[PDB]
């Protein structure tokens, strides 16, 4: 789907914090450039400060079969920064192998099991 | 049993023997009075004590998917001896073309849970918040019936978290336990947005008590009433249940004293 | 001569296949309604509102669980420490929402092993044994006691003894780890060096038994028939063991008199099991672990972390996440 | 609950084989001794 | 629960069972203690039943 | 019906229990 | 050690292990034979002497049992149905309980190493993500696993310099 | 209810009832070094 | 770092004048909070009304402002709600209402100065701990 | 079924009020699909797995 | 619903469950020991006796 | 409810939404918490400031502090699951 840039209301370029591989579950926070926390998915929404509704942010799609494309509500928003917590973000098929939604492990991590 | 004799029992006594969930009662030596409303004295309700001694719940009468017949069943009690209402409390105004009493205050709302024939469980808020009763004369006595609608909240709150961590005011917005679930770009997580996105609904309600015995000594009135209103959503989850609980009342009417800030 | 003379014989009678006697009178229809109840509970039974709070949690196999994550729920918070059995309830439907069960297979199962305690000191009187292995089984009924009954005494509910279940014992031990500091308590401490040593001493002593034992046995057959039940020689040569134990580590550790190295081993896990079922018990009345939390800080003041501040990291994550819908108010005093 | 089908075989018949192994060493092993006499 | 009643005896019936069975069990028992010697011993435990 | 498997498997387990109590080798001493 | 502990816990739930419960069950089940076998053989000892204290009446050199196996074997046999009859496959148990549920256990460690952790049942993940009324002891864990995790990390991984907010970490009401 | 509890008071009083009038017979004699 | 004079000067008075605390007074100052009121003021919090605790933004907000030691000192024998519209020695100690409240009948004009003395040196201690609760324990 | 909504038109009743009269257990068992003499020697488990669930008439 | 061994109980008495509910569409408000499921576990107890008694002979 | 536009204005912003805010915001602005916002929760259901200062039953000091803090003050639509927590949210420190 390409690349979401995470324009803020201004037009500061913020950026997903991505999981590490320890965390089974990451919060999802929007570090800025230097990376003081800019906006977030919060937990408790009572008295929230960075929250992407009160900071503003937009997300323009660069690249993939999603090109071209601005989305700049909050909801469309927080769905993209929950993918791009994980990396690149991608389409897939969950029909095909019924899928479970629980990652697995490559090869190359069995055979070193 | 009677309020008289309620002051008669130390707390001792009363404690551990079920008499706390009792609903008063007045009684019948002390009854065939009138508790007039004069003009220039402003009145108020308190101590209105609602005991349910039967609860039923409108079930489908088949598990079809489609089922749209109902019956109303009755129901066993989970909760022991938390469902009466005690201490409601409120002013008595001139608000339209008769007097009506408006719930301001007391307990009024018990978290109750029945189960029905088959094993089911059904949770409900029991009460009568927000009431807007209307009584049917200008002055209560035996025969006198007080009724209205009501606004009965949300079983849970906004603060309440779901087993992984899913809330209204708070929690997770995802289900966090699924990351490849979330990983998909197209749809993600949307066919969880039912579940996932907790919803503080209001339901609505209505009462019919019907005084039988009055006293002008004390104020005091006592009744029965018939209640109906719908059952726990689960946040929006769960398609609401209508519940008919029918049992008994108490209450007292007084003169407002000013300290009351209604 | 009498019907109850031969009452008594029969009841501690040394003939019975399984000995009854008059502690088992009491063991054997409590243990029996425990294990009754338990089966039937685990593998059907309605959720069960632990917290109070009207949030039924589910421990049954047909209601959802597998073996591990089944269990027994621990009753109310409502009732609290209150007696619960099924004539104290309205119905039976009642009795389960509320965990019921719970209170009638702790109760019975742990009369049951305080009967097996007692049972076990009645054989072998009759054996003409000497007492104490009665002795020695305390310390694990001591332990059940400390999470099933004395918890609950403490704390002021059965809702906090350790659920009947592998998932739920682990909820418990996570719980009290955020709420007492269990690891850095010393009595839990002496309990993990006593089931450690226990493993050390049991894999010591099996390994120099099994290395000395004297040839009685030809190639192609097994070295265990070597030994032939209820020979008067010994199987296995002490000096042999004791002198290679010697030479391992210095000849004064070793210990020579057999005796005494049983005594030793029975020793070393009963007072370890001994320390952390105590343990348990005085942290139900809140006597909790150490806190050495900002114990450390430089010349200005400011806290210098430690490894205890980074484990009081663990144990609030714990506290915070654990029963999420049930404290209204900031202290955890329950 | 969503759970697996190869499961079932995987665990009906690793209790299965390793249970007739058993029996079958205990068996043999007795009618030897049976024979033996 | 929490009433207080002695040994949680709130019915009266409860008492039938509760007294009658231990004195059956100690008529039973009385056949065995009045067939025994019941003259004093010095010693530690008696060993004549 | 995992539950059929759960019970089938603790069953088979506590019928291994019983029958190892119960028709065990009886203890003979040698000669 | 004990961060160790709550670390691996919280990140992998290594009590749902099935390997770490087979360590557990050795290392528990070899506490139980150490503690009964010692009290078996303190408890039937033969009487060599005359003294109450019972120790001084062993030799070490003697080539007779000091303790009754057919007596602990009776005993053992009608309290609990079954009992060791060889003292040799005894010993040799002994052995072999603590060592297997140390090499169970490593193997379960091994798999950590890999995060090929034994974390969640995904029939109840599932369930539970569709059911929010489906509450067990193990959805219990993985909330508290989540907080340690959250609470955890940013002290014992300064590494990564990793600044939650007060919102985004999982809380419960009140404390 | 009250059914279930007097059979359970029946039940629990026999049983106590023959572990002490049992434990009450002597029985510190039942030992094998007795004569 | 030593405890510098830097870190041991703390505003005294609301116009801005500073005073520089001793060794021995920020001493007896932690020594009688943590007696006095550790109890319910443990970390700079309220136990008992955690929506008014001692961190400095919650002082500096306060009517009249409690940044400063005069202002601490007079709170702790004149204390009043956070926006000083009603007396709360009855529900607070205060060294009027020690017979109450027997911890505060012992402290002096020093005792008080060397409280507030700590309250005020402690923020500069710690960027988020003083008054932030468990999130920064 | 026939001669009670027969019966039914005779006692002066239509069609629609003729045949509302008619209980859904008697419209059911008047169907094939619970013909005992329809199954398979190996189409297996019950006879809800074949045809469905009835849910209304 | 499959049911093969059920209507034999229902047949000649055991129409109610312990769940509160009977196989004629009624809600059973005080079910009996002899349900289905006593029914079931009865025959259980009885197979485990008859077990022991083949061991017995 | 995973969306809700209007969480800047329950205490995390400069503004604060008078309808279903927690008494504990009130403490950011001086001289409002204890007193004043006690009336300011009671009644709570405002259709803007202006009916809020009219309504609130206010005396004259009370209204020269929320004259200072008007403009940190608005009144948006009330929110049943935030109104209900707007004196004790669960949130303590
Ligand atoms: C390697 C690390 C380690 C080690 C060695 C231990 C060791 C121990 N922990 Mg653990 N613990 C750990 C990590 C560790 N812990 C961590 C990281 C935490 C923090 C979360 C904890 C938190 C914790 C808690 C909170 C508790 C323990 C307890 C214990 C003890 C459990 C064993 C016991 O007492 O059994 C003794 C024996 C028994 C409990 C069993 C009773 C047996 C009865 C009498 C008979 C049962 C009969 C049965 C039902 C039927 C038989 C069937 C038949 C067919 C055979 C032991 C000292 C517990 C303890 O000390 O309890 C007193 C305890 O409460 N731990
Ligand atoms: C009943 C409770 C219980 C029990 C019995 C155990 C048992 C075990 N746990 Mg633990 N564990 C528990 C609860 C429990 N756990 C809980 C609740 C948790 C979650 C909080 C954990 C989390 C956990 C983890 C994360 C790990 C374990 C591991 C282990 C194993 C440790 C083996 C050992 O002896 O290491 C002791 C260490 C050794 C034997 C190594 C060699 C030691 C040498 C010989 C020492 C020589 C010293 C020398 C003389 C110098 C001394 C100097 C002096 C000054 C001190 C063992 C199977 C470990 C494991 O699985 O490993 C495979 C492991 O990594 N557990
Ligand atoms: C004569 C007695 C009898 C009868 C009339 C029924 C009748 C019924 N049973 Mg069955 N059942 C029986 C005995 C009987 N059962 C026994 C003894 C058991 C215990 C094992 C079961 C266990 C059982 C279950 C678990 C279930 C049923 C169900 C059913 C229903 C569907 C039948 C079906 O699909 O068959 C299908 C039959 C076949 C596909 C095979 C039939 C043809 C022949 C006999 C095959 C012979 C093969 C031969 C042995 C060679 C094999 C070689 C090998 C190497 C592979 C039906 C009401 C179902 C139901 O609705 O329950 C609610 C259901 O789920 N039954
Ligand atoms: C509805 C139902 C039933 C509910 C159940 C729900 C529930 C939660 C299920 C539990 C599931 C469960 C059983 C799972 C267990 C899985 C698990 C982790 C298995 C571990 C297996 C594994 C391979 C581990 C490796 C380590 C291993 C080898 C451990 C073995 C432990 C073991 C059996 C130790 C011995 C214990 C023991 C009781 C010894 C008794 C010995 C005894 C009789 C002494 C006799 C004796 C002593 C003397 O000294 C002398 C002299 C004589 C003469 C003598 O005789
Ligand atoms: C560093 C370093 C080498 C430290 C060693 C520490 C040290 C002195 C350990 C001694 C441990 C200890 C007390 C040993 C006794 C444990 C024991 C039951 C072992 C088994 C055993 C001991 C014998 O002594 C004989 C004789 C036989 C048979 C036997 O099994
Ligand atoms: C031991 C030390 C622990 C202290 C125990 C407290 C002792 C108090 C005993 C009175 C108990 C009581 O009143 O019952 C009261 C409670 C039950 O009583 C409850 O009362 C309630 C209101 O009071 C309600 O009525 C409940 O229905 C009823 O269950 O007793 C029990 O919990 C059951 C007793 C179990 C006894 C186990 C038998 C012990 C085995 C051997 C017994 C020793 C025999 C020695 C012979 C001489
Ligand atoms: C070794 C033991 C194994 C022996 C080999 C098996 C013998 C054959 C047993 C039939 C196996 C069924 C295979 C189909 C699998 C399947 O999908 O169906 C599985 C079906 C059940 O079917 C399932 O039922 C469930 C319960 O509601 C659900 O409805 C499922 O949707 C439905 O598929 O199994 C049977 O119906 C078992 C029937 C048992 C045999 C009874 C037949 C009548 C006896 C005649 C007497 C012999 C006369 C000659
Ligand atoms: C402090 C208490 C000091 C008194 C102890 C007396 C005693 O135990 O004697 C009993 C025997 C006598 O020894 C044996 O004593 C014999 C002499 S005698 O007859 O026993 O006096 C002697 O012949 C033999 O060699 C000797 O090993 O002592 C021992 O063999 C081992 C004692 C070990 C005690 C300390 C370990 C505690 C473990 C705690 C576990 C926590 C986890
Ligand atoms: C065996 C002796 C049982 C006598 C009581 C008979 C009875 O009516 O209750 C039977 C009750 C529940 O009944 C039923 O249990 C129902 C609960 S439920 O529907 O199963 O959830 C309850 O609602 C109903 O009133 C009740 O009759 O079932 C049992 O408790 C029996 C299981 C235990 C058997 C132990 C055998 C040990 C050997
Ligand atoms: C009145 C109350 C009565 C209650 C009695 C209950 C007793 C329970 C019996 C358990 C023994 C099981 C068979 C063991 C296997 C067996 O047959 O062993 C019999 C074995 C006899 O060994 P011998 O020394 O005769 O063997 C020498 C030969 O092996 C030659 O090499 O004795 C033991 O090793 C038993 C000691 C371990 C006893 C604990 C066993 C593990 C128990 C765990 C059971 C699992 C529970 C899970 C259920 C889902
Ligand atoms: C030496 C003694 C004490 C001192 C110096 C002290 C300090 C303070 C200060 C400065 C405040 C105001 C915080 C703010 O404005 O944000 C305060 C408030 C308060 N303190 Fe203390 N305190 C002391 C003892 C205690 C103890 C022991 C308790 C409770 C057990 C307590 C409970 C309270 C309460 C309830 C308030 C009232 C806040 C209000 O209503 O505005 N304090 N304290
Ligand atoms: O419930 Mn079981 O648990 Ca002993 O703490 Mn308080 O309450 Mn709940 O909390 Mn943490
Ligand atoms: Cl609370
Ligand atoms: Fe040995």
């Amino acid at each position: 789907l390409g690349h979401p840039i995470f324009q803020d209301k201004e037009g500061k370029e913020l950026t997903v914090r991505r999981m590490p591989a320890f965390f089974e579950t990451f919060p999802v926070i929007l570090v800025d450039k230097d990376g003081i926390i800019r906006a977030d998915i919060p937990f408790r929404r009572a008295e929230s400060k960075y929250s992407i509704e009160q900071v503003g942010v937009t997300v323009s799609f660069y690249g993939g079969k999603l090109n071209g494309q601005v989305f700049k509500d909050a909801p469309t928003v927080k769905k993209y920064a929950r993918k791009a917590q994980l990396g690149e973000v991608l389409e897939f098929d969950r029909t095909t192998l019924e899928s479970d939604g629980v990652f697995r492990s490559s090869p190359r991590g069995w055979y070193t099991f | 049993i009677t309020t008289e004799d309620i002051r008669g029992l130390t707390y001792s006594q009363v404690k551990g023997t079920g008499l706390a969930n009792r609903c008063p009662e007045v009684s019948e030596q002390n009854a065939g009075g009138t508790i007039k409303f004069a003009d220039d004295k402003k009145y108020k309700v308190t101590e209105l004590c609602l005991e349910p001694k039967s609860f039923q719940i409108e079930e489908e009468v088949t598990k079809r998917r489609g089922e749209t017949k109902k019956e109303f069943v009755d129901t066993k009690l989970m909760t022991r001896a938390t469902y009466s209402l005690t201490g409601i409390e409120g002013p008595i105004v001139f608000k339209d073309g008769g007097l009506t009493f408006l719930e301001k205050g007391g307990i009024d709302y018990a978290a109750t849970t029945v189960q029905l024939p088959g094993g089911e469980r059904v949770p409900f808020l029991f009460t009568i918040k927000e009431l807007e009763g209307k009584f049917s004369s200008s002055q209560v006595s035996a025969g006198t019936e007080l009724g209205g609608n009501f606004k009965t909240p949300s079983y849970r709150t906004g603060l309440f978290l779901d087993p992984k961590g899913r809330g209204g005011t708070t929690g997770y917005d995802m289900a966090v336990a699924l990351p490849g679930l979330e990983a998909d770009g197209g749809e993600g997580q949307d066919e969880l947005f039912a579940e996932t996105n907790k919803v503080f609904q209001v339901t609505d309600g209505s009462i019919e008590m019907a005084f039988n015995r009055v006293d002008g000594t004390n104020g005091e009135f006592s009744g029965v009433f018939v209640s109906e209103q719908l059952s726990d959503t689960d946040m929006g989850s769960k398609a609401p249940k209508k519940v008919l609980l029918k049992g008994i009342v108490f209450g007292k009417i007084e003169e407002q004293t000013g300290d009351e800030d209604y | 001569a009498s019907a109850w003379e031969r009452f008594c014989s029969w009841i501690t009678s040394t003939d019975n296949r399984l000995y009854i006697g008059w502690f088992g009178v009491l063991m054997i229809p409590t243990l029996l309604t425990a294990t009754t109840v338990y089966i039937i509970a685990f593998v059907a039974a309605p959720p069960v509102d632990i917290d109070g709070i009207r949030e039924p949690v589910a421990g049954s196999l047909l209601y959802g669980n597998n073996i591990i994550t089944g269990a027994v729920i621990p009753s109310s918070a409502s009732i609290g420490i209150h007696f619960y059995p099924i004539w104290e309830a309205a119905s039976l439907d009642e009795w389960l929402y509320n965990g019921g069960p719970y209170q009638l297979i702790v109760d019975h199962f742990l009369l049951g092993v305080c009967g097996w305690i007692g049972r076990e000191w009645e054989f072998s009187y009759r054996l003409g044994m000497r007492p104490w292995i009665s002795v020695a089984f305390t310390a694990p009924v001591a332990a059940a006691s400390a999470v099933f009954l004395v918890y609950p005494i403490g704390q002021g509910s059965f809702s906090d003894g350790m659920p009947l279940g592998i998932s739920g014992t682990f909820n418990f031990m996570l719980v009290f780890q955020a709420e007492h500091n269990i690891l850095m308590h010393p009595f839990h401490q002496l309990g993990v060096a006593g089931v450690f040593g226990g493993s050390l001493f049991s894999a010591m002593h099996g390994s120099l038994v099994t290395s000395s034992l004297i040839r009685e046995t030809t190639e192609n057959e097994s070295a265990n028939y070597g030994y032939k039940f209820g020979q008067e020689e010994e199987t296995y040569n002490i000096v042999a063991a004791h002198g290679y134990f010697g030479r391992l580590i210095f000849q004064y550790a070793s210990f020579n008199n057999s005796r005494a190295l049983h005594f030793f081993l029975g020793l070393w896990p009963v007072v370890g099991i001994w320390f952390t079922a105590l343990g348990v018990m005085t942290m139900a009345f809140n006597l909790n672990g150490f806190n050495f939390n900002q114990s450390v800080v430089d010349s200005q003041g400011r806290v210098i972390n430690t490894w205890a501040d980074i484990l009081n990291r663990a144990n609030l994550g714990m506290e915070v996440m654990h029963e999420r819908n049930a404290h209204n108010f900031p202290l955890d005093l329950a | 609950m969503n759970v697996s089908v190869a499961a079932y075989l995987a665990v009906l018949l690793g209790t299965f084989v390793p249970v007739v192994f058993l029996v079958t060493l205990y068996i043999q092993s007795e009618s030897r001794k049976a024979g033996s006499s | 629960e929490g009433t207080g009643e002695a040994l949680g005896i709130d019915d009266t019936r409860l008492i039938v069972p509760v007294i009658l069975i231990p004195v059956i069990t100690f008529i039973l028992y009385a056949g065995f203690a009045s067939e025994q010697d019941n003259e004093d011993f010095f010693d530690t435990y008696d060993q004549r039943r | 019906m995992e539950t059929l498997v759960y019970v089938f498997l603790l069953a088979g387990t506590l019928g291994v229990i019983f029958f190892a109590v119960f028709f065990r080798d009886p203890p003979r001493i040698a000669k | 050690i004990f961060r160790f502990l709550l670390f691996i816990q919280g990140f992998h739930n290594f009590t749902l292990n099935p390997f770490h419960m087979m360590g557990v069950a050795g290392i528990l089940g070899a506490a139980l034979l150490c503690a009964i076998h010692g009290a078996t053989v303190q408890n039937t000892i033969f009487e060599d002497g005359d003294a109450a204290n019972t120790f001084r009446a062993f030799t070490p050199t003697q080539a007779e049992e000091t303790y009754s196996m057919v007596t602990a074997n009776r005993f053992w046999s009608q309290i609990f149905g079954v009992a060791f009859s060889n003292k040799r496959w005894l010993h040799f148990f002994m052995l072999f309980v603590p060592l297997a549920g140390l090499w169970t256990s490593a193997i379960g460690i091994v798999g950590l190493a890999l995060n090929l952790r034994a974390y969640d049942f995904v029939s109840q993940e599932l369930r539970a993500a569709e059911d929010p009324e489906f509450e067990t002891f193990y959805t219990k864990n993985i909330l508290l696993n989540e907080g340690i995790r959250s609470w955890m990390a940013a002290q014992d991984q300064p590494h990564e310099n990793f600044i939650f907010p007060e919102e985004v970490l999982p809380r419960g009401n009140a404390l | 209810m009250f059914t279930l509890k007097i059979v359970v008071y029946t039940t629990v009083t026999f049983f106590v009832s023959l572990f002490t009038f049992g434990f009450l017979s002597n029985d510190a004699s039942r030992n094998p070094n007795r004569k | 770092t030593d405890l510098d004079e830097n870190t041991r000067t703390v505003p005294l008075d609301s116009s801005g004048t500073t005073v520089i605390l001793t060794p021995e007074q920020v001493k007896r100052g932690k020594r009688l909070f943590n007696s006095s009121c550790g109890n319910c003021h443990v970390g700079g919090i309220t136990k008992t009304n955690p929506n008014l605790g001692l961190e400095p933004d919650a002082l500096s907000l306060a009517t009249p402002a409690r940044d400063n030691i005069d202002a601490l000192v007079d709170y702790m024998k004149n204390p009043t709600t956070y926006d000083g519209l009603e007396s709360i020695a009855e529900l607070h100690p205060s060294v009027k209402s020690a017979d109450i409240f027997p911890k505060m009948r012992s402290l002096s004009d020093e005792d008080l100065f060397a409280i507030g003395g700590h309250i005020l040196l402690q923020p500069k201690l710690s960027s988020e701990k003083w008054g932030g609760g468990k999130i920064y324990y | 079924i026939e001669r009670r909504v027969e019966n039914s038109l005779n006692e002066g009743l239509n069609l629609s009020e003729a045949w509302s009269r008619i209980p859904d257990k008697l419209a059911f068992y008047d169907y094939i699909g619970n013909n005992p003499a329809k199954g398979g020697l190996f189409r297996a488990g019950p006879m809800n797995k074949g045809d469905g669930i009835a849910e209304a008439w | 619903q499959g049911m093969f061994v059920m209507p034999f109980m229902a047949r000649i008495g055991v129409t109610d469950s312990w769940g509160g509910w009977s196989v004629t569409g009624e809600s059973v408000a005080n079910p009996g020991f002899w349900s289905f499921e006593g029914v079931a576990l009865a025959h259980i107890g009885l197979s485990g006796l008859l077990f022991l008694a083949a061991v017995w002979h | 409810n995973v969306e809700y536009p209007n969480v800047p204005y329950l205490g995390g912003s400069d503004i604060i939404d008078v309808n279903n805010a927690n008494v504990r915001v009130y403490t950011r602005l001086p001289g409002m918490y204890p007193a004043i916002a006690k009336k300011i929760i009671k009644r709570a259901p405002y259709k803007d400031i202006n009916e809020m200062l009219e309504k609130g039953d206010f005396t004259a000091a009370e209204k020269d502090i929320l004259d200072k803090y008007l403009p940190n003050l608005t009144a948006l639509e009330p929110a049943p699951e935030y109104v209900i927590d707007n004196i004790n949210n669960g949130l303590y420190r």
